[PDB]
């Protein structure tokens, strides 16, 4: 983990969250539950969709090999032809594999980035009103009803809510 | 008491991808961008059927090797399939000038229309139906290439030939002819009376003089003699002029180029499957939405991009414990 | 935002700061104001200047196409010539576009990095002496004169300054 | 520094730590000392070893130039041959240099990432039990014996340990 | 109370760039690295003016087509401009051996100096001022290529020629000559008396024997006859030897190669603008500090790098709401 | 009181690397991946020694230039080294057909075995030991190429030759022969009696007719005459047939191709060092574990990857103040 969120301070993944890539898990008075953060899940699906399509669009005009033949006294240009077509098909094989290796990584570190940016979305809201457990969870200094969870889940949480 | 927790997706997929710093990494979701399967067949290309030379070569087809009658008339094709070592080629031993350059032209053509430009019956002062050989048998009898006629003397005489044909079509004409190289001076006179002969050929552009080479050579297909073939593209309204006093292998049929286009000459032992496709390789056709493939570099049609890899998987999802 | 600073917890940009890429905005007793952090603005201008010049220097010996002609019976090598020159000019077009796409991104995430590293420059100095508002701002537990702002603005802030 | 750890809030490097890339430096009752974090030192050595080998493996089938000669009336194909071999050897020189420039950077930012992820390993454990000095160090609100240092050094620190 | 806030720059620029994960992203500052404009002219290159063949081909120039007198003497050039289909080429129909190989040599040369190596007056026993044709008219009268002379018989006689020229210059010599292919045996004797003729040519390196091809061909520019031209580079102190008893098209003027250098043969319908430049493309010159361009791949001079793109913009600044 | 601090490694290394945004950056640990040193020698390749033509060319070797006796018999080689301008080539002035195509074949061969296919003693009706020239001296006396014999007349007579050789080996045969081009008709009869001569050559595949070109040329190595050489690969069980009535330079020794394989023709002024290697360049051998090098692109053996750079250093460690 480059940002350290995924498989770092958060030990693993939540099987129960079949609603998206990033989300939450609360447990207040009115029960537990899961909710997919449709916000960051969208700026992520937008990411890889454009990424896949860009990798494909960057290589639609690549290199086509055409068939040419040569007689017994044209061994030089035949070899030139052979190595020149093998040449381009090698570099494009390199270009494809290398772009995949490089963008698979920037893909994983992108999900790590989003989690790190969601834990910080909540952390930069519940300043004193909670304690950072450090395993990925927070614990409130007040009770948080099912309408309190929603205000955090959409960006505007009210600070006026006492302490200890 | 009360809690709130931030986490991420996970599931049951075992699919792995690679990165620069780490191989074999399992993820939630992925996308394979590499098509690795074909149908192992030679298909039509968007409904237009390929021309599958079977045990005939391009030369055997174009010259009309008697063992190649299957291709006497040939409809529009999409691509041409030739075997690595066609057994029916130059039945009469010899050579074919600028053959690979002709083969290349063919990959730029989609349809020929055979037409008779000099009928075999028009030869009044030479023999035209005795130009046969055991080297080129048809159903057990001595024959010859169908599109050209091997003229010999008549009543112990070979008057010098002056034959001319004007391309009055709107299409380019592929015109083939040849010269015969005997094995000794006896054979020369036996076939042509005249001891010292030539064949001149002219167009707007072409200006050649051929003289036969009477010489001792090693037997091939039973013969020491040779037949050597030439060709040219006759442009509309241009004419071709032949003059010869022996050894002339005159044209009879030629090919109107009625459809230029994108094409190919595939080397494949495969034969006609009964199918249709958008992408054809020499080892089988492809039907895919993949952006890449690894089946064969020489390809024709709207195809994925060829790549030497055996696996190419893009990571869409995230890490999975 | 990969680091989440720009357009993340900081909603937008400060039009009034026409002095550089990164900076501050205070509002104490003696008024408001802007000041360009000439520190991180320099390690950033150094970044993209070297980046532009490296992209250009990596491609000064590219591929030149020269004119060659062929007759009617040299259609094979003519095609070889054609596709071989089209070949190199395709890969170099790929190399240029791909390097731009990849470095435009590492450029944006670089400005995001610097902001994230400036908010942490201040945050790692005014530990108890202020409260992280979370919108990009801090609020002091004491008064901060126009000489107090400068000590933070150049790296050494004095902790001995009481609380609440 | 992209993550800002190395040469950011931590001014420099510890010469005395000849045991690995990342580690610690304590000073309790029973003396000072150094200890290499064999944990993150391993996920780092695994990183660059695979990186070096991948850079090398991506380019084992590159482009070989073979010797071909041409007479005085083959100046066209001779030039074609020349520029086609110069062509491939240029792109592969580009590919090598460019991959090194790009991966040297993702290498430095990788060590910056690990330090940032180790300071956060400790910080997300000693929540109230210490004060973040901000120069890379922490100061305890209790005494920390040579067995207290080890619990932090291997992942599980006990919170029940009073305050001020 | 008291506050401190960390923020970033922003402004009014609408300029956008692309990344892998996102297109059309507005930024504070950017840099376009792609020059997309030329002047639509053919300029001098660093003060040395190009040679613009107009409706003349390289062959028409070098052989001296009468319709190409504009190029009888030609100063040092920087590059050569030829039209796609020059109308003044081989006025007398025929061919030019190793033409593309000569054209390539030309792209390696910057200046020829025409010199008379065999004056037309030196032919005492052959006619030298009757070698003209309606195919090559000058101001309405029958003429011929200026640099070579078409010799014919004199007083019903064509003594065999033995002519020799020694390159006593310090520069390589480009030497052109030709052979004439008649249409019939009557024309052969009418021009040359001798029925069976040849042209031998020797240097250190060259050793050729040419025999004319008397044959029937299709009329081009009114004629069925052909002129076929040859060339060689004569190295300093080497000599060229001609022997012929007919059909010889003898050299008169040749070209000292006085300046080898980097050059080009541009194919362009454009003509001489009146300007100067550091970078010239076939569709116009370039004046730019940009590292790239997208105007034309075939280029000459200190130029940006060609790329097929239509936009290439680098992001220097940052994101802008 | 009590403390805990997180930090990183540092040391004394001054080694620097480059990144995109910054040059000359010092680090703790690095890895140079660019081999920049060779031994300046021409070594054996995995224990098999190269064939170092010294002042002889491939043609001088294969034809048997008397100044090239060092190579009369030549063991299996790994690669071939030729100088840029070998002084011993065609001692008798002339030319060598399809020379570069032969040179290419050679890079595909590792061992020839010289064998006598037509002994000089077998010529009963022609002179075979007078075919010598001052152009090809051996220890001061007039000599000739060793592998071919320059036949001349005998008792004022040159009967037409009919010679045939059948390749009864299991290996391909490289067979060389030539034709002699005299300077005048007197020399022609002086050497061969017959004024009008030819040389025909046939195999399965080859069918050529050569006629000498008697003509005036500039002296090279003292002579105006020329020798022109030809070759072919004779396949097992095929035969080659020569017929000639003059100017024939008959084969005597030919080369069995006993070992096809990967090889090369290096252009290098260097000579035999006394060493062994896995990787050889024309300026010296390489012994390295590096994945890259910058010594020379034309290379042979298990070698690093060539790259035009002068420095390529990978960063393994981290930043170092
Ligand atoms: C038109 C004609 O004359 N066809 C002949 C043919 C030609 O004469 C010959 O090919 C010359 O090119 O000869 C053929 O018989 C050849 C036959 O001759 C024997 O002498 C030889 O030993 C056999 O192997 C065989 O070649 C032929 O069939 O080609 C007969 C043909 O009628
Ligand atoms: C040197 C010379 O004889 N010039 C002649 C030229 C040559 O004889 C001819 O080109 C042979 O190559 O002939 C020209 O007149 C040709 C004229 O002849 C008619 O028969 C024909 O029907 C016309 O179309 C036309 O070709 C010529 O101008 O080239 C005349 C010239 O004087
Ligand atoms: C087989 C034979 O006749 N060898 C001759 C050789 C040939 O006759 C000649 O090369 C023809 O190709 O002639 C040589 O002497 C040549 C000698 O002749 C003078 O006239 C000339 O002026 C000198 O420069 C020199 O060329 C020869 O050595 O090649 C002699 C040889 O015996
Ligand atoms: C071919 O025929 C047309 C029409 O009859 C004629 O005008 C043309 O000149 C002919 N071509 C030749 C070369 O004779
Ligand atoms: C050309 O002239 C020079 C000097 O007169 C002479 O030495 C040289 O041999 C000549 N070249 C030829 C091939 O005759
Ligand atoms: C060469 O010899 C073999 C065996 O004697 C024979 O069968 C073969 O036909 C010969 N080759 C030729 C071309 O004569």
């Amino acid at each position: 983990g480059l940002f350290g969120a995924i498989a770092g301070f958060i030990e693993g993944g939540w099987q129960g969250m079949v609603d998206g890539w990033y989300g939450y898990h609360h447990s207040n008075e009115q029960g537990s539950g899961y909710a997919a953060d449709k916000e960051s899940t969208q700026k992520a699906i937008d990411g890889v969709t454009n990424k896949v399509n860009s990798i494909i669009d960057k290589m639609n005009t690549q290199f086509e090999a055409v068939g040419r033949e040569f007689n017994n006294l044209e061994r030089r240009i035949e070899n030139l032809n052979k190595k020149m077509e093998d040449g381009f098909l090698d570099v494009w094989t390199y270009n494809a594999e290398l772009l995949v290796l490089m963008e698979n990584e920037r893909t994983l570190d992108f999900h790590d980035s989003n989690v790190k940016n969601l834990y910080d979305k909540v952390r930069l809201q519940l300043r004193d009103n909670a304690k950072e457990l450090g395993n990925g969870c927070f614990e409130f200094y007040h009770k948080c009803d099912n309408e309190c969870m929603e205000s955090i889940r959409n960006g505007t949480y009210n600070y006026p809510q006492y302490s200890e | 008491q009360d809690q709130i927790c931030i986490g991420y997706h996970a599931n049951n997929s075992t699919e792995q991808v690679d990165t620069i710093m780490e191989k074999n990494v399992t993820v939630t979701h992925a996308q394979d961008i590499l098509e690795k399967t074909h149908n192992g067949k030679l298909c039509d290309l968007d409904g237009v059927k390929p021309l599958i030379l079977r045990d005939c070569s391009v030369a055997g087809w174009l010259l009309g090797n008697p063992m190649c009658d299957e291709f006497i008339n040939v409809p529009e094709w999409s691509y041409i399939v030739e075997k690595a070592n066609p057994t029916n080629d130059l039945c009469y031993p010899g050579s074919f000038n600028d053959y690979e350059e002709l083969k290349y032209l063919l990959s730029r053509i989609n349809h020929f229309e055979k037409i008779q430009i000099i009928p075999k019956s028009s030869w009044s002062d030479h023999e035209a139906s005795s130009g046969v050989s055991s080297a080129c048998p048809y159903l057990g009898s001595p024959s010859f290439f169908r599109n050209v006629v091997w003229l010999i003397k008549k009543n112990s005489a070979y008057p010098t030939i002056k034959k001319s044909y004007n391309n009055t079509n709107q299409e380019d004409l592929l015109v083939l002819w040849g010269i015969h190289h005997p094995n000794d001076a006896a054979e020369q006179t036996r076939l042509y009376q005249n001891p010292t002969t030539y064949i001149s050929i002219g167009t707007s552009t072409l200006n050649q003089r051929l003289v036969p080479k009477i010489a001792t050579r090693s037997k091939v297909n039973g013969l020491s003699s040779r037949m050597e073939f030439f060709w040219t593209i006759l442009k509309p309204n241009d004419a071709i002029n032949f003059e010869s006093n022996g050894n002339f292998i005159a044209p009879e049929y030629a090919y109107k180029i009625v459809k230029k286009g994108d094409s190919a000459i595939m080397k494949s032992e495969l034969e006609y499957g009964n199918c249709n496709t958008k992408c054809q390789t020499p080892m089988g056709a492809i039907n895919s939405s993949m952006p890449f493939h690894n089946i064969h570099p020489l390809t024709i049609g709207e195809c994925p991009k060829y790549v030497k890899s055996n696996r190419l998987v893009l990571a869409t999802g995230l890490r999975n414990s």
